[PDB]
């Protein structure tokens, strides 16, 4: 991997500290290299590596990962099976943040407009 | 008419339940405490205003949501099928409470708007059945 990027299973990763909202973070990742985007996390092993990497780069270890809108394409249904049409669900776009604690790692969601540090990834 | 203390609206009967239960337990309660009962389904703005008035008493309590019968029934913890990069979402690691696949009325809008929240969380709710 290039200077500043760390290697893990044929991919290159890099954590960026300066906070940004999800979309600008994604753009910034795409600019750094071909095939680079906010990191998708496919297993606990990949997750562990990215977490240790973040701990070295971030004082406040929270970072955007590649999951924008976990509630995209949901299929809302009424328990009485009435047809779903009228709706008052108006949640704005939310994005995923990976948090690294001393005893564990977990993900939670925040408005995509919030500013968070982030991590990029691309196939070598 | 409606039985006991249930309130009528557009040919249905409704009842606000103060004892908190998770979404599944609330739905079951509604099925057990009323003939063909279920957590409330809200199919129009008018019905929503009626339900909001029905639960106006919960504005003083600490609970910020009231269960309604809407949810995504899948086994998965979220809906989006893919990561930003196109790969499939399979492995996920949500903190407790961060998988939100059931819906409830929101206290901030005086119980008019709905929000998806943790199905296992405990909240008061509303039952509905056809008269
Ligand atoms: C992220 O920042 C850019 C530029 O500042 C802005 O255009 C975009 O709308 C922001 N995204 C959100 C969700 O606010
Ligand atoms: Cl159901």
């Amino acid at each position: 991997c290039p200077l500043g990027w760390s290697s893990f299973d044929q991919h290159c990763y890099k954590v960026f500290e300066p906070v940004k909202n999800w979309t600008e973070a994604e753009e910034i990742c795409m600019q750094q290299h071909k095939g680079s985007r906010l990191a998708s996390i496919h297993s606990s092993e990949e997750e562990a590596f990215v977490s240790k990497l973040a701990s070295k780069a971030l004082k406040f270890t929270s970072m955007w990962i590649g999951l924008n809108n976990p509630w995209k394409d949901c299929k809302w249904e009424w328990s009485d099976n009435a047809r779903f049409d009228y709706k008052a669900w108006k949640r704005r776009p939310y994005c995923t943040v990976m948090v690294v604690k001393p005893d564990r790692i977990f993900w939670f969601t925040r408005g995509c407009e919030k500013s968070v540090s982030f991590v990029c990834k691309f196939l070598t | 008419d409606c039985p006991s203390d249930w309130t009528a609206y557009d040919q249905h009967c409704y009842l606000a339940i103060g004892e908190p239960q998770n979404w599944y337990e609330a739905e079951r309660f509604c099925t057990e405490q009323a003939k063909d009962g279920h957590l409330v389904s809200i199919q129009s703005r008018e019905e929503g205003n009626f339900v909001a008035q029905l639960v106006s008493g919960f504005m003083h309590r600490s609970e910020i949501y009231v269960w309604i019968g809407l949810r995504d029934r899948r086994e998965e913890q979220q809906c989006n099928p893919e990561w930003n990069d196109g790969s499939k979402i399979i492995y996920v690691n949500w903190k407790e409470g961060e998988s939100k696949m059931c819906q409830g009325l929101t206290k901030w809008t005086n119980f008019h708007d709905w929000n998806n929240i943790n199905c296992e969380d405990l909240y008061p709710f509303v039952c509905k059945f056809s008269a």
